[PDB]
């Protein structure tokens, strides 16, 4: 995977590495689970994300 | 903003509005609890600093309902390439005098990084524009925010579409050519959001230019992503004596 490429499946960030690497990122705030790729809060107001919204459908 | 709508109070909640001796500037965007992103040319004219105000968690103007939270402006921080009177390098980085609280009414915007931003948010097709600027070319301005999805067009075809400062590569293009909908006066240094996969994040900051909603033109945004490693760097510098502050760049 490649990180031009559909983002390397991160949810986030992403960085390529020596070889046939990558390894995805999260924004603080974040935590990046153990499917490598996926983003969960760690936080109550983490950045991006719109309170009333994530309430409405929580 | 023309011919867009209101955003629900709480919807926006990383939109700053700017205050000069309790009149309306510019806006800007939250990025963390201490620092908020403008455009540049909206400190052309000021005369004194210490009467510059930020405000989170507003929605309408006419009235108080106590989510709004009242800064002042510790420093104004504009790249060295800028020259006032223009739009190329349009761009501010404000330090509060205090943190804001975040609440369900006030969160941060994520700046994002510069690979990802260049990579795949440039390539999201719409983002949303907010502010409380005029709701029509020579009208008056809105007393609650508003919000527009606006389409982003490679500068090639902005040009071609087009029918005046150059676009440089740190500006971009967005908005309807059909004189319907864009960005106007009372909305610079706002923010211009993008989405991708259940989070937003910064990608524009409302500039200037000629007329708004203007048939056979585009609304110009700075191209936030060639300024985040200055942004970053900046962040993580002391304050300085004096308000304002010229930085290089890059
Ligand atoms: O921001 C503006 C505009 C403006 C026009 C326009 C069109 N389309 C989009 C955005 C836009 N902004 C005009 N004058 N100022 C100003 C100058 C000095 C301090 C604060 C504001
Ligand atoms: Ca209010
Ligand atoms: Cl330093
Ligand atoms: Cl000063």
């Amino acid at each position: 995977l490649i990180c031009v490429n559909e983002n390397g499946g991160c949810e986030q960030y992403c960085s390529d590495h020596t070889g046939t690497k990558r390894s995805c990122r999260c924004h603080e705030g974040y935590s990046l689970l153990a499917d490598g790729v996926s983003c969960t809060p760690t936080v109550e107001y983490p950045c991006g994300k719109i309170p009333i919204l994530e309430k409405r459908n929580a | 903003i023309v011919g867009g709508k209101v955003c629900p109070k709480g919807e926006c909640p990383w939109q700053v509005l700017l205050l000069v001796n309790g009149a309306q500037l510019c806006g800007g965007t939250l990025i963390n609890t201490i620092w908020v992103v403008s455009a540049a040319h909206c400190f052309d004219k000021i005369k004194n600093w210490r009467n510059l105000i930020a405000v989170l968690g507003e929605h309408d103007l006419s009235e108080h309902d106590g989510d709004e939270q009242s800064r002042r402006v510790a420093q104004v921080i504009i790249p060295s390439t800028y020259v006032p009177g223009t739009t190329n390098h349009d761009i501010a980085l404000l330090r509060l005098h205090q943190p804001v609280v975040l609440t369900d009414h006030v969160v941060p915007l994520c700046l994002p990084e510069r690979t990802f931003s260049e990579r795949t948010l440039a390539f999201v097709r719409f983002s949303l524009v907010s502010g409380w600027g005029q709701l029509l070319d020579r009208g008056a301005t809105a007393l609650e925010l508003m919000v527009l999805n606006v389409p982003r067009l490679m500068t090639q075809d902005c040009l071609q579409q087009s029918r005046s400062p150059n676009i440089t590569e740190y500006m971009f293009c967005a908005g309807y050519s059909d004189g319907s909908k864009d960005s106007c006066k009372g909305d610079s240094g706002g923010p211009h959001a993008t989405h991708y996969r259940g989070t937003w994040y910064l990608t524009g900051i409302v500039s200037w230019g000629q007329g708004c909603a203007t048939v056979g033109h585009f609304g110009v945004y700075t191209r936030v992503s060639q300024y985040i490693e200055w942004l970053q760097k900046l962040m993580r510098s002391e304050p300085r004596p004096g308000v304002l502050l010229r930085a290089p760049f890059p």
